[PDB]
């Protein structure tokens, strides 16, 4: 029903956790690079590890802090 | 884990000019060389291929040679080619006539002395030093004389590391120049005695790539040379990035070669689809599979259903599960059973790294190592009978010095490679 | 014998803390002192078309399958 | 908030875009101009070069307690 | 026993929830696609 | 090194030498050692039963 | 009390990685180091001593090495959440890696760095006072995993003597495969795994990826779901010596229970609860019915059918709310099966472990929450089919010397290749006798 | 109570100002003399008496003198930070260098200044009531170090005879190296510190840059760093005369327990928690954790393998808050370890002191603040393997007569390379007579 909502009464809500830029807590900025205005940066530039160790502690990835594109993270 | 990389000749500085932007693009540096980027990630391997000089900059590490400054100096007039250290460009002052025994003979030994005093300067600063990498034509005159004479020098001055080319070769269809076969000959025999490791790419796989799988209007070489440095940005991108199962070029040597002489590879880039049928069809592992062993997508002309694969890498860029990579090579070796030579049980490595390209979702790259490109040799072999039996252009290269002896010798070697293929490709258990 | 644990005079090498044990042995596999190194050697005299390269008869490494490590005085696992 | 603004989706610019194969709106055989520059040999002589601006950051570590200002403050015969 | 199984049912609504949010996260991903086929589409019909 | 106890204003805490030690541990040792002697000489039998 | 962890190349690490977060979210250390200041719960527990050491500034800090030839995995490591938990020592790393050679391994690379490792190893050994035993985790397929844990195993053999070793292990799945040359590093790894380990337990990725598709419902499982499953079986095993029970088992009377001859020490493991939470609720999860899903072979966590095979001896660890009476009748049950079969000169076949902590719940984990668990390792004659395989295998590849040339040029003898696959035909006819009715009475 | 330091040559001015800062920053002496009436000392206390001396207005002067040829270092010293506390009497210097030459120093250029340091070290001898030895700094490789340090020794065991001289001395290190000539000024000055010197103590730099850059965290170490750890080394075997503690230790039981023969006076030196303050709050630090640490290789200021021989007697300070039960404790496992090895006739192989002021620290990034410490001074045949290199480097540049020219000029026989030669050689064959086994029993 979320991937195909059609002409439903009934939609389901959105969660509110899933965003174009990644983060629930900062607003969308214009990135360093003009090529990069399309892009998804805080996710496509984390590794998987660094990934599993950021969201192990918490139910929900967006209950984990901000990635903050730091190489020790913030 | 330093590479140096040399570019000789008018195809290898052509399509350096457009890896180095590829490279600066995916590390963040802007054309006037500033670090630019957003994030750490692309800082922490920056030394991988840059040098750092002061206030921000980084500087690449790359010999360009050439016997006429002309393509030089268009790169250095050209958007990215302010990068470029100054003293790094090494030229002539009289070209090398698509004449291999000129280009290995008269004015190379006349240059060459300033390019390993190049090569040396920039391999002691390293603190571990990887291989070498090397672009360059085969059929050409300075590329394939040069690039082989300075191939055998790093080879007598570094037999511990890893010596890698890229080459490109004849088509089977049209001659871009007519002396072909004695350079390619030549230039093979060098190769095969001195070389670790040697891909080779045919311009009439780029062109029917981009004729028939992309539907470009108007292409140029900039798109092939654009193809060539995602396949070559490709191969190193473990060494680079991070991932769930690292790989390096040294272990893709240990797994493609069975045995030294047999280190001739045919390369392939999976995700290829023009822009209207985009919409029809979602990445996925299958789907890259699927691609990634589809002759539209392979860069040779020779075809798989005339040999058997001894051996195959695939490297996959992106956020993937391991289980669905090794269900599918599984998948693909179980269906296609007789492609594959039987006294190895298994011919696929994987690997996965967790950075893709700019603007896709993943990505692989395929390097295979086939038996059909003994076909490429007979061909090779066989024009250059029929040239060097009636002395077709001969004068040329006895007048620079060479021995005659020289081409009976590389003739004999040719031949014994192309043998020990065909011996390879029909042993059995019993 | 050589000095234990130390961090000079191996650069360019794959080792970091050099000979910890304490034996007679070099720092590295790969030579930490070669014939020449940035200085270079003449090439332009040592190329003639008159001695030719030969059949199988290319530089011989480890991929080709000599065992270059048992020519320098460095001591192998036993 | 967190989407694209329109601002980058309503114009026609081509920089936006990251090189990749059939990007060749801009690169040569379609400029006005193609002659063949000699910038190298003018190079070696000595009479044109190229030399790019740096960036240098001046701003102070943030958070230094007593102790290490101190630190930093430290680097007649009259009865 | 009753804490236990506060527990386990506050894991199973956290859980629904994440499987909601990856289905929302794939379109996100395909729109990232669209935007450059927009462009790339606009830029060739002006040089035609 | 500063010193276990805060609220001490003597900034050399520790500088335990020959005169130090004399001067500050013979008023303190004195004083445990005239206080076990008063304190004991008291004994009650029936408080250290109830203690007890 | 104490037990020191030492972590081989990318899948030690990796799995390491797993092992540490569990093992501090089960103490309740926080990833800095440094526990909850406000937390008081009223009696500072010696619990943690199996695992941490405290640094006297009150930080508690791991027994583990990190051991690598490649930098990125241990340079991920330091750069990560983690960072501080570790002291920077126990992170040693090199420059290049063994590029899937043992030889290169073994005798060219491992011999720089091994002296770096036995410091660290000293340094721990030194800050202990009941140390009784080293747990290992490698991979067999890989250059560095095969060649510096054999050459570490060797020293540490020569060292310390009688101390045990107990090795976890991945082996090469029967027909789920990563690199070429995986047969030629398994059996020159098992003459050194055969030598030099008192207990070694066997590993296959395939069967973990089946039991997550199987069990728990991800469609595309990765490494992390399988290296949490790892650390829950470790965190079960060493439970016994951290937590209050009725019937408590110390490492040497698993050694002393498990293995029959010296020689016959390979042993299969399972994990009962493997379970989502949306299962959880459709079944209750009694002692009877888990210790009956540790005996099915689709439980098991190596590619191997048991009933092809005779069991010698089972172990079995009980953790969280159990009582005695339930594992006995558990365990009568069990013995009444017909599939089940024990050699007949092992009539008493089983050991039983309990303890009253329950396995515990990681927040982004895949497994449900559960009162009880049960984790199995029992030794069994069916691992025979395992080794035959391989040999298979290194028969077709060695026949034409595929790839000798490497293992020559790295600095090997070719005569080694047979010596060892003489060996592991010695092995597996001792696997095939044992096995073997007493009818010399008759 | 008191000891004079004699500082000589470039290496020993600054190694004289790097100590001179510590024991100032220790006891609490400010640059200009005098101390501030807030602090707490007391006028009373003597503690100080044993380096410096008050001429009554309550200035304090230190008991030292420093010694050069050139006149640069020391008029940096007296344009410097302390220009005020050092009497200018106490600061000689010449006009020109020795060049490199022991020859110069000692022949031509020394001759001349060598009384002039007499009359100044008498009147500090003169001032005192209980001197109880000299230290002297300097190196070995250098001119006027060599051949003034050799003839000052000379003299001053002329005139003040029984007084114990113990030296501090920077050797040439084995492959670091920064001049041509250091063998034949090495060969030269061990004959003299052989025949003058009652113990002496060995450094190489490369060994305080191999303990900066791999204990510290330090990327880019200069000469400061080395000196200032030094200057903590000679402040530990000092505190023992300074301050209270429960066994302290006269510099007169150094000699007596350290020393077997006559001749067999060369000992090694090391230090424990040379530590960076990141990693020192990773580890803690007890008793028995840094007396391992002073038995590692790694832990040297002497680049030698003690592992190559064998031990004859050794002697540990700790300094602060320690226990003699972790001492004795610390002591018996050393004994049981393998790798450390006594000569059979030194059953009794240790003397142990214990003083309570835990070792100062001096502002900087440099080490750590610790609440103790331990030093060690030891005696070792392993020793004799560091005078083989000098005389390898020795005979390659003797066998083509390279520089002796200089050396002949300037006063000096060309038998005087032979006979340096054979001396230290015949102390080579004291070290391997002195290390066999008494097998005359047999
Ligand atoms: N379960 C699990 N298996 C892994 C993991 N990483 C690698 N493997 C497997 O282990 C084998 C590869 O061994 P590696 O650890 O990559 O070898 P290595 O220790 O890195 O040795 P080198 O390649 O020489 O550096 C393959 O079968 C992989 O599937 C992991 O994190 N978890
Ligand atoms: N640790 C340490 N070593 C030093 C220092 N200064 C010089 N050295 C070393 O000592 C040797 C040089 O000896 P010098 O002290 O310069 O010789 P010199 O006493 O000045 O003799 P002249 O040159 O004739 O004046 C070299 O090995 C230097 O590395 C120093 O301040 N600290
Ligand atoms: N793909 C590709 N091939 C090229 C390029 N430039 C030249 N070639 C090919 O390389 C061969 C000519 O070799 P060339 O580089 O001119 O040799 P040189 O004269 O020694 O530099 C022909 O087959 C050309 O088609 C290029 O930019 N891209
Ligand atoms: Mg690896
Ligand atoms: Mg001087």
């Amino acid at each position: 029903r979320i991937a195909h909502p059609g002409n439903h009464t009934d939609r389901i809500p959105p969660t509110g956790g899933s965003e174009y830029n990644g983060t629930v807590t900062e607003p969308w900025c214009a990135p360093a690079a003009v090529d990069n205005t399309y892009l998804r940066l805080p996710l496509i530039y984390e590794s998987t590890t660094h990934y599993q160790q950021r969201t192990g502690r918490y139910y929900t990835e967006d209950q984990a802090p901000p990635h903050g594109m730091s190489l020790p993270p913030k | 884990r330093e590479i140096v990389c040399v570019q000789a000749g008018q195809c290898g500085n052509q399509i350096g000019s457009k890896f180095w932007e590829v490279i600066s693009d995916e590390h963040g540096v802007d054309p006037t060389g500033t670090y630019q980027g957003d994030s750490d990630l692309q800082l922490e391997r920056i030394n991988v291929y840059f040098d750092e000089a002061t206030g921000g900059r980084y500087v690449p590490r790359s010999v360009l040679i050439d016997l006429e400054p002309g393509t030089m100096d268009s790169v250095r007039a050209g958007p990215y080619g302010q990068i470029f250290r100054p003293d790094n460009f090494i030229f002539g002052q009289s070209g090398a006539g698509n004449n291999w025994a000129k280009g290995h003979y008269t004015e190379g030994a006349e240059l060459i002395d300033s390019v390993l005093d190049v090569c040396c300067k920039e391999a002691e600063s390293c603190d571990c030093l990887q291989g070498f990498q090397i672009c360059h034509s085969l059929g050409g005159g300075t590329g394939s004389g040069m690039g082989t004479l300075l191939i055998s020098k790093l080879r007598e001055q570094y037999p511990d590391r890893i010596m890698m080319t890229f080459s490109i070769i004849p088509s089977p269809k049209v001659s871009d120049t007519v002396v072909e076969p004695y350079n390619t000959t030549l230039s093979v025999h060098q190769l095969v005695e001195n070389s670790d490791e040697s891909m080779c790419i045919d311009n009439e796989a780029l062109y029917d790539i981009c004729f028939r799988t992309l539907k470009l209007t108007t292409p140029t070489f900039g798109d092939l040379n654009h193809l060539v440095s995602a396949v070559v940005s490709g191969v190193t991108c473990c060494l680079r990035f991070p991932g769930q199962l690292n790989s390096d070029l040294r272990k893709l040597a240990v797994n493609l070669v069975p045995f030294p002489r047999l280190h001739f590879f045919m390369m392939g880039f999976a995700p290829l689809t023009s822009r209207g049928s985009q919409q029809y069809r979602g990445l996925s592992v299958p789907e890259l599979t699927q691609q990634m062993f589809d002759a539209k997508n392979m860069m040779q002309a020779a075809d798989p259903r005339h040999g058997r694969y001894l051996t195959a890498s695939a490297l996959f860029r992106g956020r993937m599960s391991t289980k669905e990579v090794d269900e599918q090579m599984l998948n693909v070796q179980n269906k296609n059973s007789s492609y594959f030579i039987e006294w190895i049980p298994n011919n696929i490595k994987s690997s996965v790294c967790d950075i893709p390209p700019k603007g896709l979702k993943m990505a692989v790259t395929f390097i295979g190592n086939n038996t059909c490109i003994q076909e490429m040799f007979r061909r090779v072999g066989e024009q250059f009978t029929l040239m060097f039996r009636r002395k077709a252009f001969l004068h040329w290269y006895t007048g620079e010095g060479m021995d005659e002896m020289e081409f009976t010798e590389a003739e004999s070697n040719m031949n014994d490679l192309v043998s020990e293929y065909q011996q390879y490709q029909d042993a059995t258990i019993e | 014998a050589p000095p234990t644990a130390s961090t000079f005079g191996f650069h360019g090498t794959s080792a970091v803390v050099a000979n910890v044990g304490g034996e007679n042995t070099e720092p590295s596999v790969h030579p930490a002192k070669k014939p020449t190194g940035t200085f270079g050697r003449e090439a332009s005299s040592s190329v003639n078309p008159s001695k030719f390269l030969k059949k199988n008869e290319g530089v011989g490494t480890a991929s080709r399958g000599v065992p270059i490590v048992d020519a320098t005085k460095f001591v192998k696992a036993e | 908030e967190h989407d694209v603004p329109v601002k980058y989706i309503r114009t026609l610019d081509a920089r936006l875009l990251p090189p990749r194969v059939g990007h060749n709106w801009l690169d040569a055989a379609f400029r006005s101009v193609q002659g063949k520059p000699q910038q190298l040999e003018e190079e070696f002589r000595g009479k044109r070069a190229f030399m790019p601006p740096g960036v240098y950051d001046h701003t102070p570590p943030e958070g230094l307690g007593l102790t290490a200002r101190q630190l930093m403050q430290a680097l007649d015969g009259r009865p | 026993k009753r804490k236990f199984l506060e527990d386990r049912a506050r894991q199973r609504d956290l859980l629904r929830r994440r499987r909601f949010m990856e289905v929302e996260e794939e379109r996100r991903w395909a729109q990232q696609d669209n935007l450059q086929l927009r462009m790339a589409n606009a830029l060739e019909r002006q040089k035609e | 090194v500063t010193a276990l106890d805060q609220e001490s204003v003597g900034m050399p805490a520790v500088y335990k030498s020959r005169y130090n030690l004399v001067e500050k541990e013979g008023p303190v040792r004195r004083e445990r050692t005239t206080l076990m002697l008063e304190r004991g000489k008291t004994v009650d039998k029936k408080q250290l039963r109830d203690t007890l | 009390r104490e037990a020191i962890c030492i972590h081989i190349g990318q899948a030690g690490c990796q799995v390491g990685n797993a092992c540490w977060e569990l093992f501090c979210l089960e103490h309740g250390i926080q990833p800095d180091g440094a526990m909850p200041s406000d937390k008081t719960i009223g009696v500072e527990d010696d619990a943690f001593n199996t695992f941490f050491s405290e640094t006297g500034a009150g930080k508690h800090v791991p027994r583990a090495v990190f051991l690598d030839l490649e930098p990125t995995v241990v340079d991920e490591v330091r750069t990560g959440t983690y960072r501080q938990l570790f002291h920077p020592e126990q992170l040693i790393s090199g420059k290049e890696d063994a590029a899937n050679n043992y030889a290169r391994g073994h005798y060219t690379i491992g011999k720089e760095i091994v002296d770096l490792c036995l410091d660290r190893i000293r340094k721990l050994a030194d800050n202990c006072t009941g140390l009784q035993g080293f747990l290992v985790y490698h991979a067999v397929g890989g250059g560095t995993g095969s060649g510096l844990g054999a050459l570490l195993l060797e020293r540490l053999s020569v060292d310390y003597g009688k101390k045990s070793k107990l090795g976890y292990t991945v082996y090469p799945s029967p027909q789920v495969s990563t690199a070429v040359v995986e047969p030629y590093n398994s059996v020159l790894s098992t003459h050194s795994l055969l030598e030099h380990t008192d207990v070694a337990a066997m590993l296959d990725n395939e069967a973990i990826y089946d039991l997550t598709r199987r069990n728990l419902d991800i469609e595309r499982p990765t490494y992390t779901n399988l290296n949490r499953l790892i650390g829950q079986v470790v965190s079960s095993l060493t439970a016994s010596l951290r937590f209050d029970g009725a019937l408590n088992v110390d490492l040497t009377e698993f050694q002393t229970n498990l293995v029959p001859y010296p020689r016959i020490h390979f042993v299969l493991t399972s994990y009962a609860p493997v379970i989502s939470a949306e299962k959880a609720y459709h079944e209750q999860l009694s002692v009877s019915e888990i210790s009956n899903a540790v005996f099915e072979p689709a439980s098991m966590m190596t590619k191997c059918d048991p009933r092809h095979g005779k069991y010698m001896a089972c172990c079995l660890m009980y953790r969280g709310d159990v009582v005695p009476k339930d594992v006995n009748a558990a365990v009568a049950t069990i013995k009444t099966k017909r599939t089940i079969q024990f050699v007949d000169w092992s009539p008493t076949g089983f050991k039983c472990g309990i303890n009253y902590q329950p396995p515990t719940v990681v927040p982004g984990g895949d497994l449900a929450k559960v009162q009880r668990a049960v984790c199995m390792i029992a030794n069994s004659t069916a691992i025979a089919e395992v080794f035959a395989r391989i040999d298979h295998k290194f028969d077709l590849m060695y026949s034409k010397r595929a790839f000798v040339h490497w293992y020559v040029g790295e600095g090997m003898e070719e005569g080694e290749f047979s010596e060892a696959r003489e060996d592991l035909a010695a092995l597996e006819k001792d696997y095939e006798e044992v096995g073997a009715e007493s009818a010399d009475m008759d």
